């Protein structure tokens, strides 16, 4: 896990368009038609993790392997949803806890372009000021949202430093990223917050909240994985 | 009609994609718009139908 065949380059608003399968662990998430609604992060072949707010049902597919949405020709995996399970402590009031399980009908075929991030243990600490990656098809402009993946490198900020702008909106499940030129926006909830532990790329935020503008100077909101993966480990182990 | 059905679609704080409906008392009828997942107010419905029956002719 956390190891791209396909190395990205670096150096979402104001992020820059992605290696082609650079980011082997996200997904796109869609209805029946193929509306791109949220994004997510394969974490192996059988289970997708996303946010809880994205509202993912079995009715809903998981679409790996994918670079152009506005490519037809463009080789894809369509995975059917066998199961959803939404972490029961999602708080629809204050967002915390915004995390999502999706068990696969049929397994993903893992490849050059679909392999799966990893998960970091609940007692890691990714240092603030860290420069982790977030990625997703979400708008790059507050219109509609870019065909091909973006991404963007940005710092994980201090609860301390969250906190004097959101206040006490900030809670337990939720890490902060961001107010540095960049943000998530309108598309990328349920995408991955990356950052490398060992040299290998780790899930450690969940796009979740923030501007309603999307303003780069203002942090970004993420699901704190630390904070919720024994959750995800239990559910796994029992499905 | 309720007065929640005169206020203006509210995409919320959250970062998703997805397509609700609100009534837009200008024109008298249910167009789509999209909510970011969270937070919804009440002008914001799962099905036209639904929101035709709730707000419609306010």
């Amino acid at each position: 896990c956390g190891v791209p065949a396909i190395q990205p380059v670096l150096s979402i608003v104001n992020g820059e368009e992605a290696v082609p399968g650079s980011w082997p662990w996200q997904v796109s998430l869609q209805d029946k038609t193929g509306f791109h609604f949220c994004g997510g992060s394969l974490i192996n072949e059988n289970w997708v993790v996303t946010a809880a707010h994205c509202g993912v049902t079995t009715s809903d597919v998981v679409v790996a392997g994918e670079f152009d949405q506005g490519s037809s020709s463009e080789k894809i995996q369509k995975l059917k949803i066998a199961k959803v399970f939404k972490n029961s402590k999602y708080n629809s009031l204050t967002i915390n806890n915004d995390i999502t399980l999706l068990k696969l009908s049929t397994a993903a075929s893992f490849s050059q372009t679909v392999s799966a991030v990893c998960l970091p243990s609940a007692s890691d600490d990714f240092a603030a000021g860290t420069t982790c990656v977030t990625t997703g098809w979400g708008l790059t402009r507050y219109a509609n949202t870019p065909d091909r993946l973006q991404q963007a490198s940005l710092p994980l900020l201090s609860n301390t430093n969250c906190k004097k702008y959101w206040g006490t909106k900030i809670k337990d499940a939720m890490i902060c990223a961001g107010a540095s030129g960049v943000s998530s926006c309108m598309g990328d909830s349920g995408g991955p917050l990356v950052c490398k532990k060992n040299g290998a790329w780790t899930l450690v935020g969940i796009v979740s909240w923030g501007s309603s503008t999307c303003s780069t100077s203002t942090p970004g909101v993420y699901a704190r994985v630390t904070a919720l993966v024994n959750w995800v480990q239990q559910t796994l182990a029992a499905n | 009609r309720p007065d929640f059905c005169l206020e203006p679609p509210y995409t919320g704080p959250c970062e998703a994609r997805i397509i609700r409906y609100f009534y837009n008392a200008k024109a008298g009828l249910c167009q789509t718009f999209v909510y970011g997942g969270c937070r919804a107010k009440r002008n914001n419905f799962k099905s036209a139908e639904d929101c035709l029956r709730t707000c419609g002719g306010a």
